[PDB]
């Protein structure tokens, strides 16, 4: 496996730095972007987290079966790209106005589009990126790094101009869609080994795809919606408030670099250790970080804390693909991947942010992390047997 | 969702001290971090001083950086404010604000607090 006059890792490595560039602005400051420019609602915002969860479910496990059926040819992240070109007048000129109109018409114009290109379109990118790296000889995490670069890249051109003017940012966003088209355009791409849709739907039959979805929903699922309502908590061991996002977006910011330094050795690391100890050392982290947070009170704790994040990132995305390669047919890579990892966290996602939205009025946030944190680790503990791999023992 | 009642203002003459609180009432007052303002008759509303929830970071404005202690007690859902060596110039309604991220989103009514100009040149 070479890189540097790899042609495909450039292409694909920037296709991922600024696809994740344009969901920088996206997702990250989605709560500000609605709440401080829009003055949106938070009774309403749980409609727009409806419409987004109910498309993304739809179109996710879509995403996977023609992913797995177009193969490598990419006829999907050409209409992904296709769409990210109207990011900016999307959200600049369609959902604003039209979410203050009618919220709901603005949840279903938007949940159609952010849970077609993000929700479900940044994991079918990630799971093709995936198969071209197995072709073109260059590891997964190797062209993945550079979308955690991108991704905070956009994250510091935002907050310079936040005060200045808020819709450049999103205008780059398009302009990024462009570059995507041009990397596209030059990224180079009977049989029973071929994707089929009726084998496909008989993985639902075969066990370790529950355990690994119990994986998923007992713990990713988990971590992700502690996760949602984190950013208030940040803020919350600061008493200005204006340094307590100036601290968080300065961690969230240079962390990523982190992030991406990380990804750089984890698929060295991963390799030598199991697909499955990835997955439950990336559990691991996740829990430490959930359990930490409740016993923590210092600001310093949570800049800690809220770092704990750039080191489980690598080990659950470079070690759920080499998992789920290692133990099942690859020509189900993708469906295998939007449907655990994606379609059941966000399908377990609806019911435990309600869960978890409820718990955070009815006890402290300190308790609330508290059960979350033991849900998480229990289930990662179950999955040290249930998964199927070495394990962490073998390496004593 | 989250109730603010403010109490223990008064009228005082220049000098002294005075402690005002406030009660925390609906959603777990732990999880706000909070702050005092102040509004004088023609001048500006100004925050007097900040606090996390835990009560391990303060940051208070430069006009009584010294004299205002802000304290709190999460077990008994309440938030103090110690006012010492009180000026005429500290004459005011100081209200009690629960933050959530940047924006302030909980208020209560207001106590007024009074300075007398007499007895302190
Ligand atoms: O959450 C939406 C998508 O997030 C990534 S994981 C996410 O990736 C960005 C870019 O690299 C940042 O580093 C974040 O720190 C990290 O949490 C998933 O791979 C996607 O499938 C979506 O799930
Ligand atoms: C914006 C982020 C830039 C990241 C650049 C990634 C550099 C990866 C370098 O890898 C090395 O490349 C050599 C030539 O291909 C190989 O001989 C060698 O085996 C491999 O270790
Ligand atoms: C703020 C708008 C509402 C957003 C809803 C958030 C649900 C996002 C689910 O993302 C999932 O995260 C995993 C990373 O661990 C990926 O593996 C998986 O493929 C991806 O589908
Ligand atoms: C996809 C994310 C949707 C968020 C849904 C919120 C569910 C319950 C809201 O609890 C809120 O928790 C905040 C902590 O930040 C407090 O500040 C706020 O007073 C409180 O009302
Ligand atoms: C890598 C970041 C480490 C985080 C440690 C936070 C240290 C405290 C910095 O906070 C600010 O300090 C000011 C005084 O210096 C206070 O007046 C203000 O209230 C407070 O907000």
């Amino acid at each position: 496996m070479y890189y540097l006059k790899n042609t495909n890792f450039w292409m694909f490595g920037l296709f991922f730095f600024f696809y994740f560039f344009i969901m920088g602005a996206y997702f990250p400051f989605f709560p500000i972007w609605l709440h401080d420019i829009n003055h949106i609602s938070k009774s309403d915002t749980w409609i727009i987290f409806a419409a987004i969860s109910l498309f993304s479910l739809l179109f996710q496990p879509l995403f996977g079966l023609l992913s797995d059926k177009l193969g490598l040819r990419k006829y999907l992240l050409w209409i992904i790209t296709g769409m990210l070109v109207m990011f900016a007048p999307f959200f600049i000129f369609i959902f604003g106005p039209l979410l203050q109109y009618n919220i709901l018409v603005g949840s279903i114009v938007g949940g159609i589009y952010l849970g077609f290109c993000f929700n479900a379109g940044a994991p079918a990118v990630e799971a093709f990126i995936e198969k071209v790296s197995r072709r073109s000889n260059f590891e997964f995490g190797r062209a993945r790094m550079f979308g955690c670069v991108g991704w905070a890249l956009c994250a510091s051109i935002v907050g310079i101009m936040f005060t200045i003017n808020n819709q450049f940012v999103f205008w780059l966003g398009s302009g990024c869609a462009l570059i995507l088209a041009v990397l596209l355009f030059f990224a180079k791409t009977a049989n029973h080994s071929a994707f089929s849709l009726k084998l496909a739907l008989e993985l639902f039959r075969q066990p370790k795809l529950w355990f690994l979805s119990l994986y998923v929903i007992g713990v990713s699922c988990t971590y992700d919606v502690f996760d949602q309502q984190f950013a208030n908590f940040f803020t919350s061991f600061f008493a200005t408030g204006e340094q307590g996002t100036r601290v968080f977006w300065y961690v969230t910011t240079m962390g990523e670099l982190l992030n991406a330094s990380i990804m750089f050795f984890a698929p060295l690391i991963i390799n030598r250790i199991g697909g499955k100890n990835a997955l439950l050392l990336a559990g691991t982290i996740m829990s430490v970080r959930i359990i930490g947070s409740s016993f923590a009170t210092s600001a310093l704790e949570v800049v800690i804390l809220k770092t704990l994040h750039m080191f489980e990132v690598p080990f659950l995305l470079v070690g759920c693909f080499k998992y789920i390669t290692s133990q099942f047919e690859v020509r189900f890579s993708a469906t295998i991947y939007l449907v655990c990892f994606c379609f059941f966290k966000q399908l377990a996602m609806i019911f435990m942010s309600v869960l978890a939205g409820n718990m955070y009025e009815s006890i402290g946030f300190q308790g609330a992390y508290l059960v979350l944190g033991l849900v998480a680790l229990g289930f990662t503990l179950i999955s040290v047997f249930t998964l199927s791999g070495p394990g962490p023992l073998s390496l004593l | 969702q989250v109730q603010l009642v403010e109490s223990g203002g008064g009228l005082v003459q220049a000098g002294d001290s005075l402690r005002l609180s406030c009660a925390a009432s609906g959603r777990p007052f732990s999880n706000y971090a909070m702050g005092w303002f102040r509004q004088a008759p023609g001048k500006e509303r100004e925050r007097v001083a900040s606090i996390n929830w835990s009560g391990t970071d303060t940051d208070y404005a430069d006009s009584v950086k010294g004299r205002f202690t802000i304290s709190r007690d999460n077990a008994k859902r309440t938030l103090y404010l110690q006012m010492n060596t009180l000026k005429p110039e500290d004459t005011a309604v100081y209200y009690c604000a629960a933050r959530v991220g940047v924006d302030y989103k909980y208020w209560g009514q207001g106590t007024q607090v009074t300075v007398s100009s007499h007895h302190h040149h």
